[PDB]
């Protein structure tokens, strides 16, 4: 549909008077994905912002890839940031939305920041041991040879 | 490895030597003219400090000491009401 | 392992943090006393030696770095040692 497309594209005006014309965006594709998708790609915080004004809920295609994870795929921090404020949700999957973070700053071209990679994961572990006592499981695959050692980290040291 | 702390009422108490040694008035006290013959056991008296209060300072020693870089809540320190006026009072002296 | 006692004899107290006979030979170690002599009373009750930690019952709610345990335990009264408490601290005004 022209809403769908016109979030990919990103031109503000054009979305705010189809929503205007109060066509419902829940509608979806052969994909699945909602316009909150397509706007997360783009990263426009200002039209996931429309969107969530008048009641666009999150909804997850059916394999995975909640809008939120989606966002934070692609390196789109302030994407992240808007639907970690507005949709509630659990510790277990903001911290994995963090760690998806750092990593695709840490192998992908376009940013490659690896201080910024390193912070956020920090930061995502720390909120993993904040209880004591009662600490979030971490579960490690079991090590391949195509990366050498691929032993995860679950201690700070 | 171990010394002792005298009170002015004479309780005697025995701590562990790293565990006396974060206050820095303990550590000015130990190093110096006093407390430099090895011949004479290590021991330190307070014409001043009472009972409760020194062992108060030093079950914090102890609780200070296990709680440190630990990722966690801490447990809180039971302070008695009229306890803490002195507390402080021998906490400012110490320099703990 | 991870229990926090206090050993109280007359104007004497010493701190510490798995058997009797362990805290026997610490308690000789610190004051060089006869680790046969030396009797073990908590809740006036006679500490046999060679005592698990674990049957005294006393690990974690009590121990506490607030408030360890408390052991009032005496030292060697002529050829065996009873009756001996120490002395309740000064009461704040």
């Amino acid at each position: 549909t022209c809403l769908m497309i016109a979030a990919y594209k990103g031109h503000t005006d054009v979305v705010r008077y189809l929503l205007e014309q109060r066509a419902d965006p829940n509608a979806k594709a052969h994909c699945g994905a909602t316009a909150l998708h397509f706007a997360a790609e783009a990263g426009h915080i200002d039209i996931v912002k429309e969107l969530i004004k008048w009641r666009a809920a999150i909804v997850v295609n059916g394999h995975g890839m909640t809008p939120l994870k989606v966002a934070a795929e692609s390196c789109k921090a302030d994407v992240v940031e808007l639907l970690l404020s507005h949709a509630d949700c659990d510790r277990r999957s903001r911290i994995e939305a963090l760690e998806l973070l750092g990593a695709s700053f840490a192998n992908d071209r376009e940013n490659y920041d690896i201080i910024k990679t390193y912070h956020y994961l920090y930061l995502a572990m720390l909120e993993r041991f904040q209880d004591g006592d009662n600490i979030l499981e971490k579960e490690v695959l079991p090590p391949i040879h195509a990366y050498g050692n691929r032993t995860e980290c679950r201690n700070p040291q | 490895m171990y010394v002792k702390l005298i009170s002015s009422d004479g309780h005697e108490f025995i701590v562990k030597r790293e565990h006396a040694l974060t206050s820095g008035t303990i550590k000015a006290m130990l190093s110096g003219p006093g407390q430099f013959a090895e011949n004479e056991t290590n021991e330190v008296n307070f014409r001043e400090i009472p009972s409760h209060v020194l062992s108060k300072v030093c079950m914090y020693f102890t609780y200070k000491v296990r709680y440190t870089n630990s990722s966690t809540e801490i447990p809180e320190f039971p302070i008695a009401p009229e306890i803490a006026l002195e507390l402080l009072m021998a906490a400012n002296f110490l320099d703990c | 392992m991870d229990v926090f006692l206090m050993i109280r004899r007359h104007k004497t107290t010493i701190f510490t943090d798995s058997t009797v006979f362990e805290l026997k030979r610490i308690v000789e170690g610190i004051l060089k006393r006869p680790p046969d002599e030396q009797r073990l009373y908590k809740d006036d009750q006679l500490l046999d030696d060679g005592k698990t930690l674990g049957e005294c019952g006393f690990t974690s709610q009590t121990a506490r770095p607030q408030a360890p345990a408390t052991v009032g335990l005496a030292f060697r009264a002529d050829d065996t040692f009873e009756a001996l408490c120490i002395e309740p601290f000064s009461s704040p005004p």
